Order: structure tokens, then C-alpha cells, then sequence
């Protein structure tokens, strides 16, 4: 019998722990693997693939397909607001649903740049330009397309192709900002702008919808694994 | 037959793991398997498409 | 390792990076640096909690059952389902299909019942726990010839010290365990439709192995799961619904999203 | 010179011409391919029909509405009766199978709208009744198109699938069906979207009457509008072609 | 394959993107450059301030109407209180540096008009 | 290894090791041989007990808190601070920044508490600790399903044993833990100032698993605190005053030092 | 099972003492380091900075 | 003394458990084995052996 | 004197076992014994049948 | 490991796989493709549950 | 892979350490890393003065 001694926390149990157990039936021989399509290996690669946003998050509009669509229209005059929501992907209403979002309410920690893609549904006749902008955090939300111009922004013109791609970069003093909304930390503010008034022929719709898609970039990162906030049981199913 | 393996550090160091039984389903779980391929979910299309070209031409 | 920005500088061209197609459903992979200048950054970030082991391989509770020491229900039985607990049905739901050993733990507590007998002595409960393949004979009565356990894997316990703890191997006629069946139990297509049909595990029945004292006492076991050596394949989108039996997904229906006063306000 | 838009596929005796398309989705990167015999659990020889069962089968076409929640087939119902593959399966235990979609619908420049074509393996769709699982016949449309619901369905103690769209049936948010290989049609950009799917089931070979391996459902995020004295009636076509199909387990026909 | 018409300019964190326009035109062939050390007649250091004063700047827009005359705005004056560039000009006595001009109008394939815009060195009304 | 004194011997020189200036603020570095005739002395002594890890690396309790098996408290929740103790604060306090591991070892004790109910029977309890981190859903009652911990650390201990113990990686957002910070939450400034501004290292909460015995029963568990592999930069007066609260270094005056009687006097 | 005999001290808590325990975490990433100024590795080195004494340390 | 930790599951019972335990006797010597006909090393070779079937199994 | 054998495991590795006994009655179970041979209780028969030719001629 | 089918093609022959005699007690041993064509089919399948040992070693 | 390091000892002998977690944080403290600089704190000032020179001149 070699002398041994008893470390503090024998006997103990970590939900979180890798050990080495019997198993209950000894020399059991598996069933064989074969070729499935779609391997999984990672997480983040599910977060790279684009997700509907429904930036239209307003009353009725969740209940109906409304939510996603956004609304646009020939205005008299140029420099109107498109829209505008909270660049975190986690905590904001508009991202809290989406893949990516979803994913992320796992996760304590977030890291790296986010790709919004904006796709133009009205009809070929159809043209305009707009201003897609992210204002760095610090400064109140931008008020006027001038304001807005100062922050990193892409104009947009319709035609040709039909969807454009706005690549938020990270600005962040922390290396990691929290998924849960942090005083110390604010992401951004991201908002869209007319550069130029809508035009149509007369026989053409004057009013049509903008669909934007939200995915995670090569760079981005996630920590500290969590419980998600949405799911809850009152009892054991059955 | 004793394995050495690297251990998870930070940047900018070796455990020893033994096996103790026959039954193969008595190890520990494989976390350090750090390979992702997003070719499937994303760019699944036959024809391969440049980062700067019209996209349909 | 995650990938390093590259820095860049302005330039004008024929090119056009941030064009791209919808339509085609290709994702468009762009870096930062197409859009705007840039300056070379060296990453030392690591994707290494976003594994599906790491995200995969912690205990969680899928059920807990009490038994009695006297009185009429002197055993608990628990039918084997992954599904009857929320978290870990969220999780494993996000793939189709998935492969994985299966690591059992066991806590058992037991709580005195008050009563009218005193002068009450209590010798150390030892608590049996035996699994049934499916048409083993299920025991009738706590004292049957079911629990000696000859064919059958089963775990003695004395209370005091750390909880019982199992591997198990990949058991499925399947290559795969099947989180969704699209299907009927039999040709006709009348019957039971879900994943309920593919569903045979076995049984898991727990008893009293002893009676230490006359007073009543009531025992809950809890049973924790945990993934290990994990396989996923044919990824799904979050479950986004409140769940509703552990035999169909059948759900109330729900609103997309939590509702902002306007497009426009940057206030949830 | 040639054109990314123009395309031509040609299966059996079956010919498919579209001036403009989006790009083909393979939608895991895997061609579909007869089953290797390292994998193959059954002993007897399989029956390939060849190009008899490997060809385009035109369906019925729906009609396109300004208000039209969804509609949505179930493949391998959808061609149940059609032909020698809707012979094959009936005559045959086993049956495992490529299958190449194609979506098409025409519109005038002035017309605007957007459908999402979306292939979706193992979809369950949820009763309506909590207590009640689905019926097969609400499940599965044979030779008819099955169509979703804007609202959600009405209280009931009786079979019925629940179809309110935002949920799709699978109780899921329906913008993050993006994970499924998917294509969409953009009135504007697109005439026509084409998927390819390799062959997906956890078993090597299925029963193909007691199990549906995946589901095409077409949902518009865009509402179609057009101004007036434009054609008022929009027509959707789905063509199915069967890739690589075999079958095994000869039997005498009919399902019980 | 690429198209002469489309074109994307990068400047600074401000990128513009046409799918349809006529071929970039350089003024005398010459592209904006800094100053030589042969040519500069002040001895001081001068302050680069390189991207916060390079990127794209833009101006309130015009209504074009059946019966416009004509707009001009001096270039100079337009950027003169206009971000860090505005700044840097009001702190020092002395400034040199190329304009990049962009002017874009959207119509639909039914409208018909015809705009001419010039830049003109040393222009006195 | 401590420096040894070199021997030296009488000299009238131009050099003036003993005279130096305060002003430039190099402190003066002079051996006792420069001001007096030494004698050669080897010193064996070592400098390895001033070592900053061996300094910080001992067991120290940053707090304990008190929870109910019946009653309204079933489960007692502590937000996880290092000020709340003063030994543990004054030294960490001694570095305006310091990088280090956190062991943690937890010691439960439970007592009886005198009640009118007799004959009671008590079932050995278990006790379950869990840990959320920032925005995982609270528990609100100690039937939760929060309580399930399928994606929280959780540790369950069964009375009568060594105490459970878990080792922490280095936690922050920030590339080392700042001791200080001399800052708003808010860009406007107006709102709380201080080192809470940059505390978000989650909560902790214990619960009975199970009552053993009808009579009521109250347990303590006590949370300590021992860094590893420390890195410290920055060093900082020490602080010389009693603390006041957790959240600000907010202080009574104090005067500089004890006094004696006289200039003259050695007599404290 | 290989036989083994219990010290005495065995499953006690010292506050001074080295052993190893299980991460609460498994494969957590780091923050990675950068360079701070004024590194400490010893008390020593702060006790040589000199300190301004009171000597007049008596009532007011 | 080598520290140890304890796993969970110490000190508990499993029918199907494969270990190493002390002998009751200390070196017995046990019988000499000898040849015997129809060894049997798998139950699968038993099941090849043809069984007489009751087919006509109703009533009588 | 350590002995190194292979593990059950599934196909399309190794468990080190130290025997700290001298009774030799004290060693775990031969579990991995896979050898078969049904000649003895079938083709049981002298005259050797070959697979395809009539039983008795 | 579970002896693995061979695949077998349609012919006409003088052979007889099928018929055999109870009498001599012989047990008749006859693989699947001796009756019917089949395909090549590989099994990882092991007998390594039926050892006697693995049978009769539980408590 | 055993490390072997030597002991604390006084003046005028080794321990064996085995890493049994890959975590890398599951590690005992470095006690012995006796190292020290006080060129920081002390004689801070650019042009450096020597022992016994007028400090200003
Ligand atoms: C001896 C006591 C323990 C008995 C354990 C019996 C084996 C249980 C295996 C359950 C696997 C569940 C897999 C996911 C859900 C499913 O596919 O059914
Ligand atoms: C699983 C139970 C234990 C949970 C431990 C959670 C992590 C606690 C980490 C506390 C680090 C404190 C560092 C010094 C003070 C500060 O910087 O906030």
C-alpha cells in the first residue's frame, strides 16, 4: 500500500469536469459511421451564414413578414432617415433573433467586425442612391445625413447589382465587448440616409422594400460560455 | 504506453494522460480539435465566384 | 487561430468588392479593408470555445423521480428521453443529426418524512439503480426476481460519498441519432407521426436496497447528461418557440422579435 | 463570348433552357452519387432504372397573389404518381435518391417581388391541437400544392398542421432558414432559381411512402404589386428530376 | 469579366460606388501630389494630417427644375467648416491640397437632360 | 541571494560618495564601507519570501453568507467582489495593476437551529453552488430551472468532507485587472465614478439540494481567495486608512502617525 | 486496483498550500499581454525608494 | 504520501465492472486441465446448429 | 513490468494493465477472445460434402 | 469479424447449392448469393458479444 | 514527461512535478522566480550619476 494523501475538493462534483469512468457494458461494439452532408466542426462557421433581420420590429409588423421588410418611398426632398438600430449583435431587439444573435446569447464575451448586406426589391425601372453609415461610439446618435458623413459610411447606388455590402470595423478599447448590454463598452449607432430622391417612370411603383442580412467576419470571436436567457420550462415536458 | 500533449496556454506546458481501460468509450472528450471549413454553409454555389467581380454578368 | 486583418491603402478601380448578389445565395465574404483603410493587425484570438465538444460536453439534468421507503410506491421508473428538459433539448436540436458516447452521473438525496412513530433509529440507506433493454421482463413489485440483475447493468450506492458515475458507448441501430423524424410509424401512414417512433432506449428503475427506520423517508434521484466524442452533421436554425410534450413539436405560435417603439429609435 | 445569367441542363430525354438565372446551389458541396458498397447494409443487388426515373417531372403551377402567405410540397409525395419512378417506389422496399429543383416565374420589368426557395431536411411540421400529431393528409399534398396560413390556426380539438408563416410550420423563426441550402427570386435580378441536393438520411437506404427525407417550401418576403392593366395572374412552375435513383427489396405493389 | 461603367473609389473611411459612369477625367493629365523640396519656399516642417482631412465630404443637394439657370459653389468655401479639414485650414496660415469632385444625378430611363460640370481655375465673377 | 559588503580601508579623497542631490530624485545608493571602514562579510541570506506571488499566494476569506433549508431563504446569492474583506483588499491594493489565476476553495457548515418540532431524523445534506455569469437569467425561487446549470459551472458537495475546489484562467476584458480606476461610466461624466464602473465578474448562489430533517437548519459557506501565477506593474503607497465601502474609496481623514512625546524622546 | 494507504493530514484545508486543482473552465483563451511600465518582481525593490519620514511626529 | 483527488463514483458496486481483486487463498494449485470434445468458444456457433421448428403450433 | 494492448473501438487506442498480484486468480477477465470454429457441431460427419453436389450419390 | 457476402450474376448449371439431405445430420451451409444474384457487400460487424465469457462475466 | 527541479534548501535535493490537466491554469504558483530590478523605481533619470560625483555640476 503506497501512503497517499487526500487533496481538498475529493468526492465533488463539476458539471464542467473530463475524467476516465467504466462503462456500463463492457466491449461493445458500435455501429458503423458512414458519409453525411454538412459535417458540423464548428460553431462560428453557422454564424458566417447571412440571417433575415427584422429591422422592422414595430407592433404588427413581428406578427406579419412586415418585420423584415423595409419600407421606402420617392420623397420630395432628399436626406430623409431610412432607419437606424444599436450596433451589438447580442442585447439589441433588431439582432437578438437572428443566427448570429441567437449564438451569441450562449456566449458571455463577443469580438470582431460584422457584415450587413442590403438587397433592393422594387422593380427594374426602378433607381436611387442611398447612405449606409456607422458612427463610432462617444458621440450622440447622428441627427442630420451631414452628422452622419462624418462617421465611416458606403454609398449605394441601385442597378447593376442589386445588393451592397456595409463591413462594420471594430473600434473597440477592449479586446472583447459583452454580449449583455455594458455601460462601459457602447458599440455604435448604424443608420441609413437618401443620398439622392427615389425616381420611377409613370406606370412604376413609387414606393419599395429594402431586406438586410447580418453575419459574423473572418475575425469575429466569442468567451466564457453561458446559459441563453430565452429558453425556460415551468415543468418536465411531456 | 504514456501520451504527452501540449497544454491549452495563452500568447504573446506539457500533461501526461494514461488510459486505464480497454472499452475505448472510458476517455476523455477530444476539446482541442480546433478545425472549421465554412465552404459548405457559405459559398455552397458550382461555379466559384471572385470577391471583386460582377457578381452576374 | 482567427484570421488577421491586413492593412490597406486607398486606391481607385474597375473592382468592386462590396457589389455582390442576393440571389445567387452565395454569402458575400468581404474584409474590412475592402471597404476602408485599414492597418495591419495581428490576431492571437484562438475559436476554440466555439467547438461543438466544448459547447457540447457539460452535465445538465434531464430528469429527476422520488421513491419511498414504504408505503405503496416503494420504486420510481423513468422511461429514457433527452427531450423532457429544455436546455439540453435547445442544444441538441440545433443539429439534424448527431453522434455521440454518453457520460451518466447520479445524485441521490434523501429527506426524512415527519410522522406519528418516535424514538425513530436509522441505519444507512444503499440505493439500487437498474437499466432494462427493451422486452427485459419489468419488475411488478419492489421484492421481484427482476432486481438480482444477472442479464442486466445495475449500480449499488451508500449514501456518504461521491455520486455513482457511467460511460456509455454509442448506442443506436442507426448510424446516427436522428433529432427530427419527417415520418409514420407504419406504411399506411396512419398512426403515431414524429421522432417518438425511432424512440427505444429502455428503462431506468430505482429502489430502496435496505430500510434503515420505521418513519417515512422519500428519496430524489437526478440524472445528469453529458455528450462526449461529439459528431454533428445538417445544422438547424435556433428553436425560437417555448416547448410544448417531449413527443411532438407542437408549439403555440409566436411573434418574430421583442417590439422597439420605431425603425428610426435606437431603444429596445 | 458567353453569359454567368444563361444556362442549359440536360437529364434523360428532359431539356431545361432559362435566359437568366442565379448561380446553381449545390447546397452541401456534394454532388449526388450512387451508395459505395464499404457503406452498403443490404446483400442483394440493387435495380437502377437509369434514365426512365432520372428525368424533369413538371408539377402543377400556383397562382401568385399580392396576398399569398406560402406554398410548400413534400418532394417525395410530389412524385409519387408520376411515371416510372412513381412505379418504381411503389414496387420497391428501398428506395434512395438524388433530387434536382428547379423554381421558375416570369414577370414584366414593372412588376416587384421576392420568394425565398428553400429545401429543408427532416422538417416536422407541429398540430395545431398540443394534444393531436398532425394528419397525413394535411401533411402531405399529392398532386396539389399545400399552402401556409397568414394567421395561426384557429383553436380546434381535431388533426391539423399549424401554418402560420413566420413559423413555417416547424415552430422556427422563418429568416434564419438561410442554414438550409436555399436561392432567391428577384423579380428585377432573377427569373428562375436551381438547387442540387446530395442524397441526406441518417440510414444508407429508406422506405420512401413511410418517409420524406426533405421539404420545398416557396414563401414571398416581398409582397408581389404591380400598377394597374399590368397582367393581373403570376404563375410559379416547380420541375422535380430524380438523380441517381435505385431501388431494392422487390415487393408486390401498394403500401400498408 | 468587369464593365468600363462600373467604378469604386476608396478615400480615407468614405467609399463611392456607380454602377453607371462616364470615364474618370484627370484635368491636365497630372495627379495630385505633395510638394517638392526643390520647389518649397517655406523652411518650417509642414503637418500632414493624411486620412482625417482625405475623405469624401458631402454637400447639401439641389432640386433640378424645367427652368434652372445654373448652380456654382467655390470649392473652398464649401469645405470650410466642414470636419478636421475645416479646422486645420482656420488654425493655419497656410494650405495646399488636390479636390477630388464627384456629381451625381439619378433619373429614370423616361426623363431627358443634359448637365455640364467644369471645375475652372481662377474664376472671377 | 542577498549583496555581500566588500571590506574597505581609510582614504582621503576628491570623491564624495555621501554628499548627493534630493532634487534630481535618483535616490542616492551608497554602501555602508563608502561612509565607514567595513570588513569583508559573505551573506548567505536570500530575497525569495518579497517575492510578489509568495506575498499573494495564500488562502484568505473574502466573504461568507447564510441560507435556510425552510423558511422564505432557501438560497443565498453574493455578487463576486474582492473589496468587500480588508486584508485582501490592502494588498491588492499595494499594485495599481495586477494579472493573475484565481483558486477558489469553498467550506460549508451547518447548524442546528433550536425548534418546537421533536424526534426529528436528519438525511446528510447536499449542497449545490452555482455560478451565473453577467445576463444568464437570475434564479427568483429555489425550485428554478435555472437551477438545472446545463450551460453554468455548478459543483454539488456532500457534507463531511475535504472542501470543493476549482481553479479560475485569468478573467477579464481588459489585458490586466486595474485595482484603481479614475473614471465616468458615461461619456457625459454625469453618473457614478469608480472602479465599479469597470466590476462585471458575475454571481454566485448556494442552495440545500434536499432537507435531511423537519427541524429548521441554517448553513454558512465561506469563499476564499488565493492568487496564482501573479504579474504585477504600477506599485502604489499603502493605503493607511480604515476602509468605508466596497464601491469607493471614500475616507474618514486620518492623521499621519502615532505620536511621541518629543522631538528628543526615543519613547513612542 | 493498486493498493494505497491514507496519510495522516488526509482531506484538510491549509492556507499556504501548493497542489493541483480542476479548471472550473475547460480550454479557456486568454487575453493576450502587453507591455506595462514599472514591472514588479520584488517588495524589496519598492522598500529602496525613499520615504519621507515625520519625525516631528507629535500632537498637531 | 502522494496527494490524490477522488473521482465521482468511488467506492460503488457495478454487475458489469472489470478489476483487480485480492485472492482468498494466497497461491493455491489448482487441477491439471484435460482434453475434452466440443469446446465451445462462441454462443453464435451454437445458433448454426439447425433447430426442429413447431411450426403447426395452435391448441392440441 | 507494463503490458500495452489495444481497445475496443468502433472501424470505419491503447489501455496500459499492470497486474499487482502473484495468485494469478486475481487478474481481470479475457474478454477480447474473439476465435471461433463450428466444424465440430456442424459438418459434424467422417466423409467430407462438398457445398454443390447431391448429398448422397 | 462477420464473414462478409460475395456478389453473385444469373447462370444455368449442372450444380445443386440449394438441395441437400437432413439424413446425414450434416448442417447444410449455404451463403445468400448460392440461392439469389446479390452485390458486394463489406461487414464491420464483430461477433465480440457472444464469447462465453463476455456471456457469463457479470455480477 | 516528468519535470525534475530542485528544492528549497539552505546554505553553508530535487522534487518531481507531473502535470495530470491541460488546462495550463490548473498549475501550481511560481514560487521560486527570485528576479529583481530596482532600475526602475530608482535612479529614474535620463543621464545616469555616478557614486561619488558632485549630483549637479
Ligand atoms: C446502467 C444505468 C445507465 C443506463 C443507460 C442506458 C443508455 C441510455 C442512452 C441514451 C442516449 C440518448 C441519445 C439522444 C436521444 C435519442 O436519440 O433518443
Ligand atoms: C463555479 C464557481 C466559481 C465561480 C468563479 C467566477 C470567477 C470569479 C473571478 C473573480 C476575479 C477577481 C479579480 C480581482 C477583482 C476584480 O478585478 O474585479
Amino acid at each position: 500500500g503506497l501512503p497517499t494523501m487526500n487533496t481538498p475538493g475529493s468526492c465533488q462534483f463539476l458539471t464542467s469536469d473530463d475524467f476516465q469512468s467504466p462503462s456500463a457494458m463492457p466491449q461493445y461494439d458500435v455501429t458503423p459511421e458512414m458519409r453525411i452532408p454538412g459535417e458540423v466542426k464548428n460553431l462560428m462557421e453557422i454564424a458566417e451564414v447571412d440571417s433575415v433581420v427584422p429591422v422592422q420590429n414595430v407592433g404588427e409588423k413581428v406578427n406579419s413578414m412586415e418585420a423584415y421588410q423595409i419600407p421606402v418611398r420617392s420623397n420630395e426632398g432628399s436626406g430623409t432617415q431610412v432607419f437606424g438600430f444599436p450596433l451589438q449583435p447580442g442585447y439589441s431587439s433588431v439582432f437578438s433573433r437572428t443566427l448570429l444573435g441567437e449564438i451569441l446569447n450562449y456566449y458571455t464575451h463577443w469580438s470582431g467586425s460584422i457584415k450587413l448586406t442590403f438587397m433592393f426589391c422594387g422593380s427594374a425601372m426602378a433607381t436611387g442612391k442611398f447612405l449606409l453609415a456607422y458612427s463610432p461610439l462617444g458621440a450622440g446618435a447622428p441627427t442630420k445625413r451631414v452628422d452622419a458623413m462624418l462617421g465611416t459610411h458606403v454609398v449605394w447606388d441601385v442597378g447593376l447589382q442589386s445588393s451592397c455590402v456595409l463591413c462594420i470595423p471594430w473600434i473597440s478599447q477592449t479586446h472583447y465587448r459583452y454580449v449583455a448590454s455594458d455601460e462601459c463598452t457602447a458599440g455604435g449607432f448604424i443608420t441609413c440616409w437618401y443620398q439622392t430622391n427615389i425616381v420611377v417612370p409613370a406606370d412604376a411603383q413609387s414606393s419599395c422594400y429594402i431586406m438586410c442580412f447580418v453575419s459574423a467576419c473572418n475575425d469575429f470571436s466569442v468567451r466564457l460560455l453561458k446559459d441563453t436567457p430565452f429558453i425556460s420550462q415551468e415543468n418536465f415536458f411531456q | 504506453g504514456a501520451q504527452v500533449s501540449t497544454q491549452k496556454t495563452g500568447a504573446h506546458i506539457h500533461y501526461t494522460n494514461i488510459n486505464y481501460y480497454k472499452d475505448a468509450a472510458s476517455n476523455s472528450a477530444t476539446r482541442q480539435d480546433f478545425a472549421q471549413d465554412p465552404g459548405k454553409f457559405t459559398e455552397p454555389v458550382k461555379d466559384i465566384m471572385i470577391k471583386s467581380l460582377p457578381a452576374l454578368n | 487561430r482567427v484570421a488577421d486583418t491586413v492593412g490597406t491603402g486607398p486606391t481607385n478601380s474597375e473592382a468592386i468588392p462590396a457589389l455582390t448578389a442576393a440571389e445567387t445565395g452565395h454569402t458575400s465574404q468581404v474584409v474590412p479593408g475592402d471597404t476602408m483603410q485599414t492597418r495591419h493587425v495581428k490576431n492571437y484570438h484562438s475559436r476554440s470555445e466555439s467547438t461543438v465538444e466544448n459547447f457540447l460536453c457539460r452535465s445538465a439534468c434531464v430528469y429527476f423521480t422520488e421513491y419511498k421507503n414504504s408505503g405503496s410506491k416503494r420504486y420510481a421508473e423513468w422511461v429514457v428521453t433527452t427531450r423532457q428538459a429544455a436546455q439540453l433539448r435547445r442544444k441538441l436540436e440545433f443539429f439534424t443529426y448527431i453522434r455521440f458516447d454518453l457520460e451518466l452521473t447520479f445524485v441521490i438525496t434523501s429527506t426524512q418524512q415527519p410522522s406519528t412513530t418516535q424514538n425513530q433509529d436509522a441505519q444507512i440507506l444503499t440505493h439500487q439503480i437498474m437499466y432494462v433493454p427493451p422486452g427485459g421482463p419489468v419488475p411488478d413489485k419492489v421484492d421481484s426476481y427482476v432486481w438480482q440483475t444477472s442479464t442486466n447493468p445495475s449500480v449499488f450506492w451508500t449514501e456518504g460519498n461521491a455520486p455513482p458515475r457511467m460511460s456509455i458507448p454509442f448506442l443506436s441501430i442507426g448510424n446516427a441519432y436522428s433529432n427530427f423524424y419527417d415520418g409514420w410509424s407504419d406504411f399506411s401512414r396512419d398512426g403515431v407521426y414524429g421522432i417518438n417512433t425511432l424512440n427505444s432506449m429502455g428503462t431506468l428503475y430505482a429502489r430502496h436496497v435496505n430500510t434503515g427506520g420505521t418513519g417515512p423517508i422519500k428519496s430524489t434521484i437526478r440524472i445528469y447528461f453529458k455528450p462526449k466524442h461529439v459528431k454533428a452533421w445538417i445544422p438547424r436554425p435556433p428553436r425560437l418557440c417555448q416547448y410544448e410534450k417531449a413527443k411532438n413539436v407542437n408549439f403555440q405560435p409566436s411573434g418574430v422579435t421583442t417590439t422597439r417603439q420605431s425603425i428610426t429609435a435606437m431603444t429596445n | 463570348g458567353y453569359s454567368d445569367r444563361v444556362r442549359s441542363i440536360t437529364l434523360g430525354n428532359s431539356t431545361i433552357t432559362t435566359q437568366e438565372c442565379a448561380n446553381v446551389v449545390v447546397g452541401y458541396g456534394v454532388w449526388p452519387d450512387y451508395l459505395k458498397d464499404n457503406e452498403a447494409t443490404a446483400e442483394d443487388q440493387p435495380t437502377q432504372p437509369d434514365v426512365a426515373t432520372c428525368r424533369f417531372y413538371t408539377l402543377d403551377s400556383v397562382q401568385w397573389q399580392k396576398t399569398s402567405p406560402g406554398w410548400w410540397w413534400k418532394l417525395p409525395d410530389a412524385l409519387s404518381n408520376l411515371g416510372l419512378f412513381g412505379q418504381n417506389m411503389q414496387y420497391h422496399y428501398l428506395g434512395r435518391t438524388g433530387y434536382t429543383i428547379h423554381v421558375q416565374c416570369n414577370a414584366s420589368k414593372f412588376h416587384q417581388g421576392c420568394l425565398l426557395v428553400v429545401c429543408v431536411p427532416e422538417a416536422e411540421m407541429g398540430c395545431a391541437t398540443l394534444d393531436n400529431t398532425p394528419s397525413s393528409a394535411e401533411l402531405l399534398g399529392g398532386d396539389a400544392a399545400k399552402e401556409f396560413a397568414g394567421e395561426p390556426i384557429a383553436s380546434g380539438s381535431n388533426k391539423l398542421v399549424q401554418r402560420v408563416v413566420y413559423n413555417a410550420g416547424m415552430g422556427i423563426g422563418v429568416g434564419n432558414l438561410t442554414i438550409f441550402p436555399h436561392q432567391w427570386i428577384n423579380l428585377r435580378t432573377n427569373n428562375s432559381a436551381t438547387i442540387v441536393m446530395p442524397y441526406t438520411n441518417s440510414v444508407p437506404m429508406d422506405n420512401m411512402f413511410r418517409h420524406n427525407n426533405v421539404t420545398l417550401m416557396v414563401i414571398p418576403f416581398v409582397p408581389l404589386d404591380y400598377c394597374p392593366g399590368s397582367t393581373t395572374y403570376v404563375p410559379i412552375t416547380v420541375t422535380i428530376a430524380p438523380m441517381n435513383a435505385e431501388y431494392n427489396g422487390l415487393r408486390l405493389a401498394g403500401h400498408q
